[PDB]
């Protein structure tokens, strides 16, 4: 189907596209994904509450990093 | 250094930034982008503090400091008066295969090249001691906001048949030429050169000031030649400032 | 059920997505919030992880921020 | 609950991956999924932040490499 509220009609999970979910909550697109990406969108976050891990022959690319 | 695998806290430890765009500065890494594992194995750069007036400095103590840090760069910031403890060798000599990736004087006192000893009887005066010797160019890099001074040469000695005396020290702390009947020339002190043996219009020569020969004796012993100030290759001049004797 | 009225079962009923409160979803499994998402943030509760077995990107004008780095 | 939630149709979704595990999928790639511990992605299949990524508190990001561009 087209659109998954969850709650409130403005929240949830909803077609994006051909193989595309977007991820949305008070209408704002939050993010989504498609076959090779789990992605937020323009100037919204994620955050580890716990840690934050890249495991494997890749790596993590960013412009730039702050260590507390 | 930076050490894995908390390269994180290991880099904000090194280089005082949170930012790695901007630790990567201190860490002398000009690549962008940049991958963090560079990161490992290199050191902001090291500034030591010196205060401790030395008038018996060895440049084999320094070269031996400098080689513990390997290629991380030192700056010194020279704050108290150093000499030379001989003639013989430079106060500070920077050997071609140093590891440092540059190495910085910044010169807040007066430093010294040892001034050169009497020469006693026939002889002349000992030459003055040099105050760098630089075998790794534009690696030394010098901000002379002080003085730095070749030592003076030696006064030549004095001998007329059986009479022997000895000329004075090369400022600065150069020694008095020592006869084999006590006719002695006075030693240098810090600021002054020292007075060859006198006898009336019979002399021998006075110690050198910085960056000049010594005297020659009223026997025509001629005086040491005068120390140098920089030998051996050109650093990055900083600041030029005050000099006594050659330099390039 | 423990997921409740609000909810999105997914294999068994303490597993899936529960309402949180207005513009608020939590992700659930066996009955543990892993973490959720509102308005501005996709994120995991306190000691919960996220792990990318690919690449993990940020890009654009933000930053990654963290508390300290392991590089292996 | 469902072995299934179709999200547009029936090869993008959500599906169960197990007990307690939930497969995140897109034209049948499986590109993460989560459990009681974790929010994962498959091998190969990235995380990607538009705004920010954040490591919040006593933890910490672990990783092979990093590039900052
Ligand atoms: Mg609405
Ligand atoms: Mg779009
Ligand atoms: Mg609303
Ligand atoms: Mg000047
Ligand atoms: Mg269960
Ligand atoms: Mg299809």
């Amino acid at each position: 189907s087209a659109s998954i509220a969850i709650g409130d009609n403005d929240t949830g999970l909803r077609w994006g596209g051909d193989g595309i979910v977007q991820i949305v909550a008070n209408n704002a697109i939050v993010g989504g994904w498609n076959s090779t990406d789990i992605f937020t969108e323009a100037g919204k976050h994620i955050t580890s509450n716990g840690n934050l891990n890249q495991w494997g022959g890749g790596a993590i690319y960013c412009r730039d990093l702050n260590v507390s | 250094a930076v050490q894995g695998p908390w390269v994180g806290s290991s880099y904000v430890a090194e280089t005082g930034q949170n930012w790695a765009s901007l630790a990567a500065n201190e860490l002398r890494v000009t690549e962008r982008p940049f991958w963090i594992s560079s990161f490992i194995g290199r050191s902001k750069e090291e500034i030591w503090e010196w205060t401790g007036e030395n008038h018996s400095f060895n440049k084999d103590w320094l070269i031996g400091e400098l080689r513990n840090r390997g290629g991380t760069p030192v700056v010194i910031n020279i704050r108290a008066h150093q000499v030379s403890y001989t003639p013989g060798a430079p106060l500070f000599e920077f050997p071609g295969d140093l590891p440092n990736a540059y190495i910085t004087l910044n010169i807040y006192a007066d430093i010294y090249g040892r001034g050169g000893t009497g020469g006693v009887a026939y002889l002349g005066g000992n030459p003055g001691g040099d105050c760098i010797h630089n075998w790794i160019g534009n690696r030394l890099r010098i901000n002379n906001q002080g003085w730095i001074c070749g030592g003076g040469g030696g006064g030549g000695g004095f001998r007329v048949g059986h009479t022997e005396a000895g000329g004075g020290g090369g400022r600065p702390l150069g020694a008095g030429g020592v006869s084999s009947l006590n006719l002695n020339g006075d030693n240098a002190t810090l600021g002054a050169p020292g007075r060859g043996y006198q006898l009336g219009n019979d002399y021998a020569g006075n110690g050198g000031d910085v960056g000049n020969p010594g005297s020659a004796s009223s026997a025509e012993m001629g005086g040491g030649a005068a120390g140098r100030a920089v030998v051996g290759t050109s650093p990055q001049w900083i600041n030029v400032g005050n000099i006594a004797g050659s330099w390039l």
